């Protein structure tokens, strides 16, 4: 049990340095040792992989290793990601050692003949390394071919494959850190937001708030993250299409009064010109009449627990800004009218 | 409704006048559909001066409510509309002299002196003479 610690950390070291370009001394001995360690790990995954305290202990070791590294400063190393990556750790190492250019000639020959012995062992009960790589290559091709022949960017982002997928990747990674309780998820998410492409990220979170629960801790963390950071939520609410954020609301009543707040204040910072009978903004970045109309359009074609909310938030802002009954005058009169 | 005292329904009616001046054309004599007013109602004069009229009429109700930025918007538009009224420039310049006089005011002074009644219909001529202030030239030479 404690025997497994020194084994797994040593293999984790070797796995991280797998990618690294120091390889002159390495040999058949290193390679054979690596693959037999990986078989041992893959064998444990099979033997006592479920319903054990050793299971949870190894995940403590994983997460605390993966947070002392962070993804910051010395190496943004992926690492073996979870206990299920135990089942194909061999594969990680092997793929990465192909990618290692510095791999010396005779070691590479012994390597490739140890990975690819041939059809001499065509008969195996155990899914050997050759068959494992097979199924990978096949799938990889498989995904290229579907993407480029019959894939379509679904409008309804919630039901897209890729958005659905990236959402569920994120939620695994959040559930781990939630249970670990080492750092707050807030920190993790804030750092993500700063590091990677924001346009993608937002859309995903969006899609993640909508997937039903799988083990709603995930959604319940991200809403508190978002209410915590208004400034990202100002670009969130601005960047997406309308129906997405509308069904976001009927799910999480906690986002409704703030979102209507955002536009309520976006409405008031226009001005109507009589030459073109249209509201317009002063600066380049001020939301159009059509995008604002759009968003309130969607919120009205929704469930009754949001209809009354949006209706009354507009009536109370109409009365506030003179209860006129004509255009030219109140952005809010314009809306109420435009709905019939 | 101004004489009666009703700010609300006043600004209503000025806005409704303005909407049918811009979000319609009076000169659609594409189809001779009837018997119709040749003269009094088509004159480009009657358009630009009727715009100015309702824009100032509404600007005064904005001044009454204390929304002098909106009043400035309507007065600034009427200046672009009919630059040969001077009732327009008068109201605009009095508002600038209330708030932020110098550069704006002088820029419009030099315009007036650069600038320096053909067939206006009667109810409109009469309406302008009604609303215009006596202390007009006095203010414009200051
Ligand atoms: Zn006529």
């Amino acid at each position: 049990m404690e025997s497994l610690l020194q084994h797994l950390d040593r293999f984790s070291e070797l796995l991280a340095v797998s990618s690294t370009t120091y390889v002159s001394t390495w040999d058949p001995a290193t390679v054979r040792r690596a693959l037999q360690w990986a078989r041992y790990l893959r064998h444990i995954h099979r033997r006592f992989g479920r319903h054990g305290p050793i299971r949870t202990a190894l995940e403590r070791r994983l997460h605390n290793q993966w947070r002392q590294e962070g993804g910051f400063g010395r190496g943004p190393v992926p690492g073996l990601a979870n206990f299920q990556a135990l089942g194909h750790c061999d594969v990680l190492l092997s793929l990465r050692l192909l990618e290692n250019r510095a791999l010396g000639d005779a070691a590479r020959y012994h390597l490739v003949q140890q990975l690819f012995p041939g059809p001499g062992v065509r008969d195996a009960d155990e899914e050997t390394l050759q068959e494992s790589l097979a199924r990978l290559a096949r799938r990889r091709s498989a995904v290229h071919m579907l993407r480029f022949n019959g894939y379509r960017e679904n409008p309804n982002l919630q039901e897209d494959s890729l958005m659905k997928t990236q959402a569920e990747l994120l939620l695994e990674r959040l559930q781990e850190v939630g249970k670990a309780e080492a750092e707050r998820p807030a920190r993790f998410l804030s750092s993500l937001w700063e590091r990677l492409p924001q346009n993608n990220f937002l859309k995903v979170i969006a899609v993640a708030l909508l997937q039903p629960p799988l083990s709603g801790e995930g959604s319940q963390v991200l809403v508190h993250w978002l209410l915590g950071n208004s400034e990202v939520f100002a670009a969130f609410c601005r960047a997406l299409p309308a129906g997405l954020l509308t069904l976001v609301t009927s799910r999480h009543p906690a986002l409704s009064p703030v979102y209507l707040g955002l536009l309520t204040d976006w409405g008031q910072r226009l001005h109507y010109d009589l030459q073109k009978g249209i509201w317009v903004g002063t600066e380049s970045q001020d939301v159009p009449w059509e995008e604002l109309h759009n968003r309130f359009q969607s919120l009205c074609q929704a469930p009754p627990p949001l209809k009354d909310k949006v209706l009354t938030a507009l009536e109370t802002c109409k009365a506030q800004d003179g209860d006129f009954e004509v255009p030219g005058l109140s952005i809010w009169t314009d809306l109420l009218l435009a709905l019939r | 409704w101004v004489q009666l005292g009703a700010q609300k329904v006043a600004i209503s009616e000025f806005s409704r006048c303005l909407e049918l001046l811009f979000r319609a054309t009076p000169e659609e004599k594409e189809q001779g559909a009837a018997f119709n007013c040749e003269q009094g109602c088509k004159s480009d004069a009657a358009l630009q001066q009727l715009r100015a009229a309702a824009l100032i009429s509404r600007g005064l109700e904005w001044v009454a409510s204390g929304q002098d930025t909106k009043a400035l918007q309507d007065f600034l538009l009427s200046v672009q509309m009919c630059p040969g009224n001077r009732d327009t420039y008068f109201h605009l310049l009095q508002t600038l002299k209330r708030l932020d006089r110098r550069d704006e005011a002088t820029a419009l002074w030099w315009r007036l002196e650069a600038q320096t009644l053909w067939s206006l219909p009667l109810y409109l001529e009469s309406y302008l003479s009604w609303i215009r202030p006596s202390d007009r030239d006095a203010f414009l030479e200051e």
